[PDB]
């Protein structure tokens, strides 16, 4: 539960990494994103994907 | 006049604009002093020039500027490398002694002054002027610190007239002696509080302003910078704070 | 060397992971870790003056020329003083930019003066960029560029600026100056704004920001305050750029041909189509 | 009309149970319209 | 949280279906080989 | 550790190597008189 | 933590196991990867 | 005395000569008439 | 204060003389009839 | 605690053991170095 | 140790046995060892 | 919930069709595939 | 039961699909006048 | 020393601490490293 | 540990990137026909 020195654990099974961690943190990384990493990805990956069989000639 | 000519009273009229220019950016501040108190290298090829005459705003003296340069504030850093370069680091904790990244000054016990014969900063239990009487209407909700967890509860507004602004946001805590807390570093989005700046068990350590409708000019110093003091070495080192402090965007 | 006040400043971290290995401070000027950084950029970059001034010809930065790469040799290279020294001095003017503007965060992690600044010269860095990587990759090679010179880049932008007729047509160009002369328009009055209240004429007790609210109301009938103009220069200052990147992004790479030829797009509307009006007509 | 219930935001967990379902489940009544509108055009008219 | 609903997400269910359709309608209105629209004219 | 082995010496002279490789590649790959694999048309 | 004595840090004997593997063998396989590869570029096509 | 030993006395000899002898080659590069690789090319 | 004294002699002064003589060889070194250095054959 | 005298920190016995060891070494490991080095470069190419 | 007054630091003898010991480092291996380089150079070449 | 009812099914609602609708109406006006008015005559 | 589960069970099959399919890659390698990018030399 | 489960070895939650760093990022790493290469190949020059 | 860590994959599949890389490039580098590389004399 404490440590003492800061403000987190060693292990133990429960109550540490139970329902934080993919809870709280990096909950920004997803919601800016379907817009960002998914909004420049519509005519520029694509624009380099296609080509493996067509140019072949 | 000629092809030849006016490109001369330019080459010189203006090679010293720089010159003239930078003593005039150099009054503050300088002149230049070494880690202690003392007399220190120098100034720079721009030296900085004595000063001319300040009438204040509403009577505050004959303070001249460059003014008071000297250790009037006390300061805590143990000095590490004697040689001047090398850094030096507080006695205890950092946020005690006030040293580091929390900065203030020790000021003359008048607040700053508009022109209506009253001070500048007040709360909303001190203007009358815009209240709440439609709908339902927030001003009190819950807080939460750079830990991760509540903080207080603020309930109120320091109103601004000049500007029409906020300057403040003034925390009910359990008991009621006062505490402070800037305004552009918050970011809040729903129902909760969010800052990313001090732990929710460090909130005491920030001073009670000797009044809580009045902010001298004075007190206005730590009281808008011990959070700028927890954006330096908070925190060493392992585990949350890593997925707290580090990454985000804004 | 340091100032008076520099005293509790003074400590050492702001560098992120392993140390505080390099932040020595040189006198006054800051050598964290991207300080040493730009001393290695710095220090190669003088050199790249005097390079072509032995293959090119002229010692002096009169004319002084490392060219771009010609238009078609693909993605690739280049000869040298015509596009393969050139093709070096740019990873160090952007990595010299780069560790400039992330240098000061060793300075803002520091202390806690704010990450708005880490950002005002990333409109300077998304400025150079776009005559540098934005354009020449993708119509054939890298010949598609400037030189960089005081007086080489100078006969480049104008007796070689009218392949597209003007470039006044430019509408985001045009906006992007719509933009731009109005940055000395708001400097002008604020590099003012704090200037004459100590110094009235000679004498007289010092203004508050209660005269800013009978000057300026006093003026041009709006006063967004004091803060409302540090919205109004970071406004005048950053952005005569991106409405120049984009009048760029879409000038050359798609339209190499005559913008005075755009100016006939407005003009063709159903209702007034096959009628000739004024000058026009 | 949005995803579930009152209120909304929401939520905890959240984010893991917000955008994957706005793509899936708001999409399950348009992927599967999807379906049946791509099979005609594996013929026509790719090969004219 | 940090993705609005009550302001940002209303909007990416109602229309979001109404633009990637015709958005990509666009350029395959007038093309020399799908059609299926101008062809009714013989 | 005198030097720093997983500091100055893992990410950090993998693009010290990476500082004098890619540099060159175009003053060596460059030159207006070599080429050998470009000039394969005139 | 740190010592006082030299390297200390170090660290003994750390500043063997550490500036053993990735140091000399690092300046020994790198004397293998970027000279054995000059005996094929010095004079292909250098020479011309 | 001062200074350092177990910090900046290994660091400031290996970068700095990288900032005096790997850019110093530059100049003895600066030449396309002398040079160990472009002498063939006059 | 004013003028101090024990930092200008150490990396400013050395620059300041060779500042001071700087502006002037440029033009004694490529006058019509000084020179002295470039001729000394014939 | 900081302390007083010449000089900290630090660090006796540290003027012959840190300030020669690895200081008064680089007179030797490069300046030396340089001059067997030099019979490899002082010759080429000034002499064409 | 803090200091507080003119001129501090300073001061001694951190500044008889560090700063004596460092500077004629630098005003002796390039003040009159640098007439060491005049050698090879106030003949060659001044004179042609 | 969440968003507004008598401010997108009412009223603004009429608007995701009132311009939605004067538009389509905008491009087939100088159209003469179509037109089945623009000519009256026999 | 039996055989290995923390043993033979990640390592047969990394180097049995390896063992079937990348050396089986080389049989319709041997087509070239197939082959997907030799269609340009047939 | 061994366990019981799975997979223990494992060894539960050193599946997720070195199965990560050059398993994921190792192979990630390799797919963005070699997709990319690809797009300065796939035409120059197959097509000839 | 399910595979081996500094055993199987930090020079083993070292070996399974460069077992593949090369076995082709006598393959690309190859060919009667494509080189680019070789044919700029002849
Ligand atoms: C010296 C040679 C020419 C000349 C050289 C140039 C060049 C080069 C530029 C202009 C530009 C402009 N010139 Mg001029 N111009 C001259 C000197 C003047 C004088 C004057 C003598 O006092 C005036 C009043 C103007 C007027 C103007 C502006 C209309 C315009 C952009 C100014 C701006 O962005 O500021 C911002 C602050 C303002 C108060 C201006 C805002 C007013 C409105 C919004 C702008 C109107 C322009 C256009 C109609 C855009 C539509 C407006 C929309 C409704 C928003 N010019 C002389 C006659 N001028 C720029 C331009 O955009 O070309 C037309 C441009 O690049
Ligand atoms: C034919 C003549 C055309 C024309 C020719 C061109 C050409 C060519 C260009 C423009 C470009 C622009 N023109 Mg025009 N232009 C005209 C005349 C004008 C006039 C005018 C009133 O006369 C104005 C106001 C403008 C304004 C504009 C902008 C829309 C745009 C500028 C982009 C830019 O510079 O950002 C870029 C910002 C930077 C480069 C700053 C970056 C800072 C970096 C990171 C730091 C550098 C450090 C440095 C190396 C160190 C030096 C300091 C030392 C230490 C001392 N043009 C006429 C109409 N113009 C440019 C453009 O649109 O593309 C973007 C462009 O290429
Ligand atoms: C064989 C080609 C079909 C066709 C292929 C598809 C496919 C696949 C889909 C649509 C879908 C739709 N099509 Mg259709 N569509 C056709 C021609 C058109 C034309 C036109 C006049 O050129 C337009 C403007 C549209 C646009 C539309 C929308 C009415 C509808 C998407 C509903 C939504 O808002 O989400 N189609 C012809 C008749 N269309 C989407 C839909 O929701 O199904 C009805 C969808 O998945
Ligand atoms: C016979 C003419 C002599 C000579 C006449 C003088 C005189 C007089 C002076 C110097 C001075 C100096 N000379 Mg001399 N000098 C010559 C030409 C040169 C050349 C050259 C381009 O050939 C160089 C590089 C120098 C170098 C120098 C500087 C080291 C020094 C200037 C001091 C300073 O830095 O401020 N001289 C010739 C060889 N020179 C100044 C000095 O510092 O005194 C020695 C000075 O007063
Ligand atoms: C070749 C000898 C030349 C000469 C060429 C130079 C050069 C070069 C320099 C000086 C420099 C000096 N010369 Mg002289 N100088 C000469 C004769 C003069 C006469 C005179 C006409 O009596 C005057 C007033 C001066 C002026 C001066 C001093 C201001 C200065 C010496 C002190 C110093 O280093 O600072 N020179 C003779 C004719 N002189 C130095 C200087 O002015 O900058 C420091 C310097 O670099
Ligand atoms: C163009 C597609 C080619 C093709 C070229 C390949 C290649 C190459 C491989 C596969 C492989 C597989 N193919 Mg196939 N495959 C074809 C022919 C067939 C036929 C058939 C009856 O014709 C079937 C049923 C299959 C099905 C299969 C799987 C059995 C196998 C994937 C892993 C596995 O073992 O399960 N292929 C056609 C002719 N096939 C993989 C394999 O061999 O298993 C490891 C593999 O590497
Ligand atoms: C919209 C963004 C606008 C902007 C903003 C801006 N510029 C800024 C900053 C900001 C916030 C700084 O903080 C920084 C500064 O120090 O304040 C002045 C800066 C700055 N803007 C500068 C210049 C500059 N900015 C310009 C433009 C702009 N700056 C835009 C108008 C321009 C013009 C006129 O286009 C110039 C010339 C520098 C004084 C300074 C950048 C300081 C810096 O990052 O230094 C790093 C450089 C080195 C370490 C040198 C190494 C480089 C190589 C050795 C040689 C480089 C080769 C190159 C071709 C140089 C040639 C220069 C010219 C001949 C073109
Ligand atoms: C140092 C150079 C920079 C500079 C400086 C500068 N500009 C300045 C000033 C200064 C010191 C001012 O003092 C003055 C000012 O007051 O700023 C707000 C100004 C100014 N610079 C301006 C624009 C401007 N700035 C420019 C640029 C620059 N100015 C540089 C960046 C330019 C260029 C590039 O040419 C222009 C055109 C104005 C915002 C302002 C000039 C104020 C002025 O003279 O206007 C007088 C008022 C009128 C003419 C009112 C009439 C309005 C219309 C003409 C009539 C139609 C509307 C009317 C409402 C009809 C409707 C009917 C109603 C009755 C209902
Ligand atoms: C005391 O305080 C105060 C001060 O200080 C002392 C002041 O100075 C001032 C006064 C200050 C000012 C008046 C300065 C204010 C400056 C501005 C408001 C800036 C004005 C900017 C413009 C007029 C530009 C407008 C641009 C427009 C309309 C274009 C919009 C852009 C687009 C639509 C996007 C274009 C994109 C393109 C073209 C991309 C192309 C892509 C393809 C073709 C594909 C006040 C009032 C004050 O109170
Ligand atoms: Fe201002």
């Amino acid at each position: 539960a404490d440590k003492t020195i800061f403000n987190d654990h060693l292990n133990t099974n429960p109550k540490t990494n139970l329902r934080l961690w993919v809870a709280f943190q990096m909950m920004k990384g997803a919601g800016w994103a379907g817009g960002v990493f998914f909004g420049t990805l519509l005519l520029i990956g694509f624009f380099r994907v296609v080509g493996r069989m067509l140019p072949i000639q | 006049d000629l092809a030849s000519l006016a490109i001369y009273s330019f080459w010189i009229f203006l090679a010293g604009l720089i010159y003239y220019l930078q003593t005039e950016n150099m009054r503050e501040g300088y002149p230049l002093e070494n880690e202690d108190g003392t007399p220190a290298a120098n100034q720079g090829p721009f030296p900085l020039p004595k000063p001319k005459t300040f009438i204040l705003p509403h009577g505050r003296g004959t303070l001249t500027v460059p003014g008071p340069e000297s250790e009037d504030r006390p300061i805590a850093l143990a000095r590490t490398a004697v040689s001047e370069g090398f850094p030096h680091a507080p006695t205890g904790d950092p946020m005690k002694d006030g040293v580091g990244p929390a900065s203030w000054v020790a000021r003359r016990d008048l607040p700053e002054l508009d022109g209506h014969g009253h001070n500048k900063i007040k709360p909303m239990k001190a203007a009358a002027g815009f209240h709440v009487s439609a709908g339902k209407n927030p001003i009190g909700l819950p807080v939460r610190g750079c830990d991760l967890e509540i903080a207080g509860k603020v309930v109120d507004i320091w109103v601004d007239i000049p500007e029409q602004m906020a300057r403040f946001l003034e925390v009910e805590l359990k008991d009621g002696s006062t505490r402070l807390l800037p305004m552009q570093m918050v970011k809040v989005q729903s129902n909760r509080v969010h800052v990313n700046a001090l732990s929710s068990d460090l909130f005491a350590g920030i001073p009670t302003i000797k009044s809580p409708t009045e902010v001298t000019l004075l007190e206005e110093d730590k009281i808008c910078g011990y959070v700028a003091g927890g954006l330096m070495y908070a925190a060493p080192k392992r585990k949350s704070v890593v997925a707290a402090m580090l990454a985000e965007y804004a | 060397a340091l100032l008076s006040f520099e005293r509790k400043y003074r400590v050492p971290g702001g560098t992120l992971v392993g140390g505080n290995l390099f932040d020595f401070w040189v006198g006054p000027f800051y050598v964290g870790f991207f300080g040493v950084a730009t001393f290695f950029f710095a220090a190669l970059g003088i050199i790249l003056i005097a390079w072509s001034a032995v293959l090119q010809g002229t010692w002096n930065p009169q004319l002084i020329s490392v060219y771009p790469p010609a238009l078609e040799y693909g993605l690739g290279g280049a000869p040298l003083a015509k596009g393969g020294l050139w093709q070096i001095i740019t990873i160090c003017a952007t990595g010299a930019f780069v560790s400039w503007a992330l240098r000061e965060v060793e300075i803002c992690r520091k202390l806690g003066i704010g990450y708005h600044i880490p950002f005002a010269f990333a409109f300077a860095i998304l400025a150079y960029l776009t005559l540098v990587l934005f354009r020449p990759v993708m119509m054939g090679a890298w010949g598609y560029a400037f030189p960089y010179g005081i007086w080489t880049h100078l006969d480049w932008v104008s007796n070689t600026g009218y392949t597209y007729g003007n470039f006044h047509y430019n509408p985001a160009h045009m906006i992007a100056i719509s933009f731009f002369f109005t940055n000395a328009l708001a400097l002008a009055l604020h590099g003012a704004l704090v200037l004459s209240a100590a110094n009235p004429e000679k004498g007289k007790e010092m203004r508050t920001p209660d005269h800013e609210d009978t000057f300026f109301r006093d003026l041009v009938g709006y006063s967004i305050g004091t803060l409302g103009i540090h919205r109004l220069g970071l406004l005048l200052s950053l952005s005569a750029v991106f409405f120049s990147a984009l009048c760029m992004i879409i000038t050359g790479t798609i339209w190499f041909d005559q913008w005075v030829d755009w100016w006939q797009w407005w003009v063709k509307l159903p209702w007034w189509a096959n009628i000739p009006g004024g000058i026009n007509g | 009309a949005d995803k579930s219930d009152l209120g909304y935001t929401g939520l905890t967990d959240e984010q893991a149970q917000e955008l994957h379902s706005v793509y899936m489940s708001g999409l399950w009544l348009f992927s599967a319209v999807a379906i049946v509108a791509h099979l005609a055009v594996y013929i026509w008219r790719p090969w004219f | 949280w940090m993705i609005f609903d009550p302001r940002r997400v209303f909007v990416a269910q109602g229309v979001f279906l109404f633009l990637l359709a015709v958005m990509i309608h666009l350029i395959l209105l007038s093309t020399p080989s799908y059609n299926w629209l101008e062809i009714s004219a013989a």
